[PDB]
């Protein structure tokens, strides 16, 4: 009979139509934007914060998100420049695109 | 506050599976209110006689914002006739009158019809009769509304005005601004009935149209009233049962409505299982700001008690005297 | 009771227990970064114009907001690039010998750490595709944050290293933990097994080597009681555990915050910009959304000075965990009270949400006996010759020397004492002298 | 009213008002039972 | 009334706002403070914390100026004059 | 009345600010209190 349903935060999350069927209302969600840049390169990588890669070569999905235009290295560096935060590590081709590469952790002598 | 039975629902929006803070006009946490009980009128064998009701119509109380209503409270349990304390009946579910005046003009009259089975509600000025036992006329204990249960209740026949027509005889009907009647299914089961006074318009909540198990009450009736009522008293009503028929009658509780911040809790289908009322104690208001009806054990400073001014004092200079 | 005599009363425990003392610190906070012109203006072109006669309010947020994840970034580094040991010995099954480390051994991360994660209550992260996951799986719990975060727009970025690389750091910590207190100096990694290592701190603590021999089994057997209780030791009661939740809790407000400030009214007429516009006339409207303006902008300003005091007290008690690391996990720790509680054995350390958890072992004297004691011996027919107890107290038993924390009384021997000048409290003996005065 | 159109901004007041004094009781105790010893000579007249 | 002007005790109670209690009252805080006195005398007597020994405080002070470097044979000699000058500076302290 | 509101309005947001700056003085102290107690800790260990 309310018809309007809002939750605590008192935003609007359901509605209920004139036919009667009920459907869910989710504000319109922004997709988060980053710039990875390098000063040397002059060059830089559009960063997509846990967003797919469908909703955006072509984008290189990461756990950290979707990278656009992205080429994945695979090859590990101890010492990153841009690192992507997790494993991940941007390295520019040097201008070559940067490369998603994987932090490498150094191993201790072993006894 | 906890049980939440006759607790207000708002007609703006609803809330589901959350529990948040709301400012409503609410009846006070613990409060025994006003009770009045129907009792079945005065009767000799089979023939119904003199009408036996207490004084609510001269019992005066503020309107004020509003005032809920506790229906068939002890409905299907045997109880001694009010009337006759040597007869019991198993008490049976009844339906309260209400009289609201702006001036003590026009008077919105709420009257139980058909033995329940409509609710009439009108705004209209009411004539005092010089016949005996009415209001003008002398030797009046009480104006009290009545029906007959061997004709009115019959299933073959049931008079929608009887109640209306017996109004009538104690006060006359005059430039009623309107006449609305709306069907409420008879039922043993707790009903709540609220009415509130709002500038578009006086709302009627019933809780038996939405929430009859619940006992949430939600607005089924509107009506076009424009003048502030300050005043609502109780309209008794007798029932001519015969001496074998008498029979207990629930009594009715009325609570006042006064703007209240309610704790609410809610469940998926969005009905107010719990609430908690902060003015009631210090242990609510730590509920209310916390907005948790459970918070984990420790010691929290609350809202400090204000002291309240029981005089005032105002001193002005007065000078120079007539002189004779 | 002090004696007033040569003699002096001592009190020392006859009976020893180990217990594990748990602490949590905080060496990161969630990284957030806000979208000042979608949390405020929410696409509104006129919010724009008047955040423009402000100034670039907005810009300046976010250039704030990231020099916070670099601070973390760079605290992380170093953190970790601390806690790696330079030579470290491959963890086995069985490791520690007949003292049981399984719940250290790692599964991946080790089974004590992930009851540590488990027990904690964390919203899903998400990150590779948390966006998209909302929008589907729509709220995971009533007033979700992480939905709540991409509709108003602010993200919580992820940590600089995964949980695999920072699980591989604590695995060659535990290695480096059992031969690292074999002597001065991190130059020589000296591969010995846990359990020789913990006979000789208890050594260091001062019971004799003897006792210890004798209580191998039994010294093993209260190490792994205390680790059997460490298991259980995540509970409400505990404080550790509750500072560990606390640290989730604090991220967690700060993200609710934003989102109830923006359905906060801030005296407009309605908290949606939008009704706002339907509601009233634009000239009246551009006045109610100002008001609204002001209070986003106030709570941003607010947010981003939060995140920037957090940031500071996490990267101090990143240092404070750098030098916890060395001192206890790295060597036992003369100091008392840095680390576990009474004499410290040994300490462990495992991953946490917000930082690092240490677990500390420490030696607890019980059953405590009062025993006559001498500052020195000397011989009655040499004064010059005389002797001074080395981490143990000399007791008459004619005079026998005890270990300084566990009393067990042995037979005074050259290697035990020290020879030290002449001095009127040292008792004079001639009926019975131990080895070292026997010249 | 006006209070309650911005938000429950009293209720929040007192709530970290309590946890900060919470945080100091806790701090207390902590320093207190470090400063404590297991064993203690009893103090007496002339000590020293 | 007001115990000085401006008094802020009296102004908590008309703004309504409340000074809450320290945890630990004044006697408990002595007690803590005399158990740590007594401990200070023999507390440090050998490595560990787990045996206590009952010693004279001066014994302990003699041991102390033992490891900064003074000699044996020259605490001996100046017994009477290290106490002299020890009590000169708590003197100090008291005027402090 | 509504004129009397706007004016008691400008009082609250006042007053609603001094006890949020108040609150968060408060915090500052506290915290600065805690770490401070660490030292006194390690004060009495170390020294005393």
């Amino acid at each position: 009979q309310q018809r309007f349903v809002y939750d605590a935060y008192q935003n609007l999350v359901g509605y209920y139509s004139d036919d009667g069927n009920y459907y869910c209302l989710r504000a319109c969600v922004s997709v988060p934007v980053s710039v990875i840049y390098d000063k040397e390169t002059k060059t830089h990588a559009t960063l997509f914060g846990s967003v797919a890669c469908e909703h955006i070569y072509g984008p290189l999905q990461t756990p950290v998100g979707c990278v656009l235009g992205l080429v994945n290295s695979s090859l590990f560096v101890e010492d990153c420049k841009l690192p992507l935060g997790q494993s991940l590590c941007a390295l520019p081709d040097t201008p070559g695109e940067m490369r998603l590469a994987s932090i490498a952790f150094n191993h201790p002598i072993q006894v | 506050v906890s049980k939440a039975d006759g607790i207000i629902y708002p007609q703006g929006r609803t809330y589901s599976n959350i529990t948040i803070t709301y400012q409503g006009l609410f009846p006070y946490q613990g409060d025994h209110g006003d009770m009045y009980v129907y009792s079945a009128g005065h009767a000799t064998g089979t023939t119904p006689q003199k009408l036996f009701v207490a004084n609510y119509s001269q019992d005066v109380k503020q309107f004020a914002n509003g005032f809920v209503v506790r229906i068939g409270a002890a409905a299907n349990s045997t109880g001694t006739v009010i009337i006759s304390p040597s007869t019991s009946a198993t008490i049976r579910k009844i339906y309260p009158a209400f009289m609201l005046g702006s001036s003590v003009n026009h008077t919105l009259v709420l009257l139980p019809d058909g033995c329940g089975t409509l609710l009439r509600a009108f705004y209209c000025i009411l004539e005092p009769r010089s016949g005996n036992h009415c209001p003008a006329g002398n030797s009046y204990t009480s104006f009290a509304t009545y029906h007959t249960p061997a004709t009115d209740c019959s299933d073959g026949n049931y008079n929608r005005n009887a109640s209306l027509n017996s109004f009538k005889e104690y006060f006359n009907l005059r430039n009623c601004t309107f006449m609305y009647t709306y069907n409420i299914t008879e039922d043993e089961i707790l009903e709540w009935f609220g009415i509130t006074q709002t500038a578009q318009g006086v709302h009627l909540f019933s809780s038996r149209y939405v929430d009859l198990y619940g006992g949430n009450m939600f607005q089924f009736a509107t009506l076009p009233v424009y003048d502030t009522i300050k005043y609502y008293s109780i309209i008794p009503h007798s029932i001519r049962s015969i001496q074998s028929d008498r029979k207990a009658w629930a009594a009715f509780y009325v609570y006042k409505l006064q703007p209240l911040t309610f704790l609410l809790d809610f469940s998926v289908d969005g009905y107010i299982r719990r609430a908690i009322d902060c003015g009631f104690n210090d242990l609510s208001q730590l509920h209310c700001s916390y907005e948790s009806f459970d918070v984990e054990s420790g010691v929290y400073s609350v809202s400090s008690f204000e002291a309240k001014p029981s005089g005032s004092v105002v001193e002005q200079a007065e000078g120079v005297e007539c002189d004779f | 009771d002090q004696l007033n005599s040569s003699y002096f009363k001592l009190s020392i425990p006859t009976n020893f227990s180990f217990g594990v003392t748990q602490e949590y610190i905080q060496t990161t906070i969630q990284k957030v970064t806000v979208d000042c012109k979608q949390y405020v203006c929410n696409g509104f072109q006129k919010c724009e114009q008047l955040l423009r006669e402000y100034g670039q309010f907005c810009s300046k947020i976010n250039q704030a907001l990231h020099g916070a994840n670099l601070r973390q970034d760079d605290s992380v580094r170093n953190l970790f690039a601390s806690v790696k040991s330079s030579q470290s010995s491959p963890i086995i099954p069985g490791f520690g010998g007949d003292f049981n480390l399984t719940l250290l051994e790692p599964v991946a991360r080790s089974a004590i750490e992930d009851l540590l994660f488990d027990k904690v209550t964390i919203a899903d992260p998400g990150y590779m595709q948390g966006y998209d996951d909302c929008m589907q799986q729509g709220p995971a719990s009533a007033r979700d944050l992480i939905c709540a975060q991409y509709v108003a727009g602010y993200k919580v970025l992820p940590p600089l290293m995964d949980v695999n690389m920072e699980a591989a750091y604590t695995s060659s910590l535990l290695g480096s933990i059992a031969g690292v207190g074999w002597t001065a100096g991190l130059s020589s990694f000296a591969a010995i097994p846990f359990a020789q290592s913990i006979f000789y701190r208890l050594n260091g603590v001062g019971i004799t080597q003897q006792v210890l021999s004798e209580n191998q089994k039994l010294i093993a057997n209260k190490f792994n009681q205390a680790l059997g209780a460490m298991q259980t030791g995540f509970t409400t009661t505990n404080e550790a555990f509750q500072k560990v939740q606390d640290a989730v809790n604090n991220n967690a407000q700060a993200l609710s915050k934003l989102a109830s400030e923006l359905s906060n009214t801030f005296g407009a007429i309605s908290a949606s910009i939008g009704d706002i516009i339907q509601r009233l006339d634009p000239p009246e409207q551009d006045a109610q959304i100002d008001r609204l303006i002001n209070g986003r902008l106030t709570t941003l300003n607010a947010f981003v000075a939060q995140q920037l005091v957090r940031s500071e007290s996490a990267a101090l008690s990143a240092q404070l965990a750098k030098d916890k690391v060395n001192e206890c996990v790295k060597a036992q720790s003369k100091r008392s009270g840095f680390c576990g509680q009474g004499t410290h054995i040994v300490s462990f350390v495992v991953n946490a949400p917000n930082g690092l958890y240490f677990m500390h072992v420490g030696y607890y004297p019980s059953n405590h006996i009062e025993v006559v004691s001498a500052y020195g011996l000397c011989d009655a027919a040499n004064p010059t010759n005389c002797i001074a107890p080395v981490n143990g107290y000399f007791i008459k038993t004619e005079w026998s020397y005890t270990g300084s924390s566990f009393y067990a009384p042995e037979p005074i021997t050259s290697l035990n004492t020290k020879y030290v000048a002449p001095q009127v409290t040292y008792q004079n003996i001639s009926t019975n002298l131990p080895p070292p005065l026997l010249g």
